[PDB]
């Protein structure tokens, strides 16, 4: 048809023009003897318009495109904003034998029995990831291509990572078809949004920190209130550690406490209030506040206990 | 503790200035453009955040006191009004300049000028425009400084600070 | 503090039962758990990199290797 | 409307199975328990009057 | 030189709590090394000996290390281990599997399990013993493997509890407990109900139900 040939032409075209060959090497369609044949030295509209001409005369099917769109999207995976979930098993139960065909069974009977149209795409990758594209729809219209919903679930662990797209709608329904999927009893949203997928990764599987110990200059200045800043730079490199920093940028705080300064002595209710820290790399830009000046020597336990708590949004009252 | 121009007595050929402030990288810079010529004299040069300073015997006697005042920050002004209640005023009789930063980008300022030319004026001292942040114009300040500390250290015969505080006197 | 086991071993369940009391125990626990996984996931993947021409396809595995399904057609 | 009905049977089935699970384990231990018990108190009755 | 007494002494300390924390107490070690290059191959013989708070080992081994651009082989291609003659054949039987199966962790492994089966075993026999003198007779010790209850009023009537530590071929350790009955026949032909036959069946019922050494006092009393 030709909603499969727009599709896969969009796709192309979000594609950039660097890159390209590897992802119609990645994609594995087309054979290896019809890509020479085709120019990329030529405009980008002209390659495209050869790629759609080759992938017409060939048959075309949806699950090749949604297979195009998952490798770009696997490919970037900066794009969109990626939430965590949390399963819990009963104390009873056993370690499962994880099966591949069953859960891809199992998680495609559970939305074809609730929904009546549905597209889902599976591709199982190494590191032990399967990456899932959901295509939403119901029993009076037809699965909608533009919004999709990407998932990344790693086998025997307890974390899932999904898109925040247009799951607002069918969020019990991809829960319940999640736990049942897994052999899992609950379900529950951790507080931990980001668009870094990898420093979500590294956050939430506690795994930032990779060092272990084991055995196998112009006089004529004289800087005064030394000792106070070496004890801040000792305060700041007890409190922040010496590793990488996980990447992070942004931060929410919600207050919900009373003000505390003769003024507003005698008012009794809180005082309602809402921050927000936005960085290009968050907790890089607060371990450099001290030394600059800014601030004490110890920072607010709120703004130091993000990586080992895994949180993102706080809430404090009083 | 409070400090006091004349508790000890001078050394053989040696200046020292005291630059108080809270920006330590604009002090460092400032240091080290004072420093880094050939002068007759010794020049020491001490940095301090705040007043009063840690109690210390050994510490020479002072020269020179400079208020550095950062424009684009009220923790500035709040800090060098804090410490302005620690010396005597002995030491206001032309020992003591202020120095404000950042006039050149007024759409950084958060402290109106009126501020600080009245606090100039309220303790009958001189006061100083530069950008430290541009080496062309730091250089020149820090030569304009170190004139005016070999003025005030008693190395040039006929002048002194009670001078000093003569010549750079405001009509209005 | 911070480790590097891998996630799917089951270490939350050894500590919460065995790290206060007998710590020893809960190490040679973990020394033997460690082992085991080692041992399966070598044996499957010397399986795999040596014995290629005796496989037809690929082999079922799932990360904790507890798990194999082949088939396979000797000469 | 009766989408949102078969999602929530579908949670209280899903809560309800373990309950079950857990009853029958301590249901089927117990009896065992019990039946070892009184065997065992039998046998140690009988042979202390024996050698008595 | 006071920091390198410190530091001595600090090594010291150190090295005892590791040797008190993981259980093996390790001698003097010696490493010869030899370049058998063709990509590059070294051999290194190594010798240690040591022990574990019963029983003293030495062993001498050699690994073949293969370094080359992407990967560091080491296997350990030569084995072998030494101890003290004692009379526990299933000892010498796994020393045997593991110098064929050229292991070195799961030797450590299994004595540790042994050992600790072992000592408890010990402590549990001397413990019983002092506290019922009149009612046990420890024919051979309490580092053995049988124990003989019997009762000063007649030597005739009297058992024997065994309790055997078991090596399986996978290198685990679990122990087993049976009883044998030594009793006249005079007992028989009293007794007609027959319930000493099935004796050890359900004896493994009561160490099944209430523990161990309480399942042994309760065999004392009644005896008693």
């Amino acid at each position: 048809d030709e909603t499969v040939a727009e599709f896969i032409k969009r796709t192309i075209l979000k594609i950039p023009m660097n890159e390209l060959t590897t992802i119609l090497k990645a994609w594995d369609f087309l054979s290896e003897n019809q890509l020479q044949t085709v120019n990329f030295r030529q405009r980008k509209e002209s390659v495209v318009q050869h790629l759609i001409h080759l992938c017409e005369e060939k048959r075309a099917s949806i699950s090749d495109a949604a297979l195009l769109d998952i490798i770009y999207m696997q490919f970037h995976q900066h794009q969109k904003v990626w939430e965590v979930f949390q399963m819990s098993k009963g104390p009873g139960e056993d370690v499962d034998l994880f099966d591949m065909k069953q859960f891809k069974n199992s998680f495609k009977k559970i939305l074809q029995r609730a929904l009546k149209n549905v597209t889902v795409s599976f591709r199982e990758t190494e590191e032990n990831a399967v990456w899932i594209r959901i295509a939403w729809g119901t029993q009076y219209t037809k699965p909608n291509q533009y919004k999709p919903t990407y998932v990344v679930y790693y086998s025997q662990t307890p974390y899932a990572f999904t898109s925040s797209s247009m799951l607002r709608r069918n969020t019990p329904l991809l829960g319940q078809a999640l736990t049942i999927a897994s052999k899992h009893h609950q379900i529950v949203k951790m507080d931990l949004r980001s668009r870094y997928l990898d420093s979500l990764k590294a956050i939430v599987f506690k795994q930032y920190n990779q060092t272990f110990e084991t055995h196998n200059m112009d006089s004529r200045i004289i800087h005064e209130n030394i000792v106070e800043k070496e004890r801040v730079q000792r305060i700041t490199q007890e409190t922040f550690g010496d590793y990488p920093q996980p990447q992070l940028e942004f931060a929410q705080y919600k207050l919900e406490t009373k003000f505390k300064s003769s003024i507003l002595a005698e008012r009794e209710e809180p005082l309602r209030c809402l921050i927000k820290f936005s960085s290009p790399h968050l907790l890089e830009a607060l371990k450099s506040l001290a030394p600059a000046g800014i601030a004490d020597a110890p920072l607010s336990p709120l703004l130091t206990c993000i990586p080992n708590k895994r949180m993102n949004y706080f809430k404090i009252r009083d | 503790s409070v400090l006091r121009p004349l508790d000890k007595l001078p050394g053989l050929n040696t200046a020292t200035i005291l630059l108080v402030g809270t920006e330590d990288a604009l002090l460092q810079q400032l240091a080290d453009s004072m420093l880094k010529e050939d002068c007759a004299s010794e020049l020491k040069v001490h940095l301090a955040k705040s007043l009063p300073l840690p109690s210390s015997v050994n510490r020479p006697r002072i020269d020179l006191i400079v208020f550095v005042v950062n424009l684009h920050s009220k923790y500035s002004l709040q800090n060098t009004e804090e410490s302005l209640r620690h010396v005597d005023a002995s030491f206001f009789l032309g020992k003591v300049c202020f120095l404000a930063t950042g006039a050149g980008r007024e759409s950084h300022c958060s402290i109106h000028r009126h501020t600080v030319v009245k606090l100039a004026h309220t303790y009958q001292s001189p006061l100083l425009y530069c950008d430290l942040e541009v080496e062309g114009f730091r250089a020149t300040m820090a030569q304009r400084l170190v004139r005016v500390l070999q003025i005030c250290a008693g190395h040039v015969p006929g002048v002194s600070a009670l001078n000093l505080l003569s010549l750079l006197r405001s009509s209005e | 503090h911070h480790h590097s086991v891998p996630v799917f071993i089951p270490l939350e369940e050894i500590a919460a039962k065995y790290l206060q009391t007998n710590i020893q125990h809960f190490l040679f626990s973990l020394c033997e758990y460690l082992n085991a996984y080692s041992g399966r996931k070598y044996q499957a993947d010397r399986l795999q990199s040596d014995f290629a021409a005796l496989l037809t396809g690929p082999l079922q595995r799932n990360p904790l290797c507890n798990l194999l399904s082949f088939t396979y057609k000797l000469d | 409307k009766k989408r949102q009905r078969m999602i929530e049977v579908q949670d209280e089935l899903l809560r309800l199975e373990p309950q079950l699970k857990q009853l029958q384990t301590k249901y089927d231990e117990l009896k065992e328990r019990k039946s070892s018990l009184r065997n065992a108190a039998y046998f140690l009755s009988n042979l202390k009057q024996l050698y008595q | 030189s006071k920091d390198l007494k410190n530091q001595l002494g600090h090594l010291e300390s150190e090295l005892s709590f590791l040797s008190t924390l993981t259980g093996i107490n390790i001698r003097n070690h010696s490493k010869q090394t030899e370049d058998l290059t063709s990509i590059r191959k070294v051999l290194q013989r190594h010798r240690l000996s040591g022990n574990c708070h019963m029983v003293t080992f030495q062993l001498e081994f050699q690994i073949l290390e293969i370094q080359n651009k992407e990967r560091l082989s080491s296997a350990v291609t030569d084995l072998n281990i030494i101890m003290e003659p004692t009379e526990c054949s299933e000892l010498s039987e796994f020393v045997s599997r593991a110098e064929e199966r050229k292991d070195l962790f799961m030797f450590f492994r299994s004595l540790h399990f042994f050992v600790e089966w072992f000592e408890y075993r010990k402590r549990t026999f001397k413990h019983l013993k002092e506290k019922y003198p009149d009612a046990v007779y420890l024919s051979e010790g309490p580092s053995s493997c049988s124990m003989g209850i019997r009762s000063a009023s007649r030597p005739g009537f009297e058992l024997v509890i065994v309790w055997r530590i078991q090596i399986d071929e996978d290198g685990k350790v679990f122990p087993k407990l049976d009883l044998l009955t030594k009793v006249p026949q005079r007992a028989l032909e009293l007794d007609k109900n027959r319930a000493i036959e099935t004796a050890p069946l359900s004896f493994r019922t009561l160490v099944g139900l209430l523990g161990i050494e309480a399942a042994l006092e309760s065999l004392i009393k009644s005896l008693c």
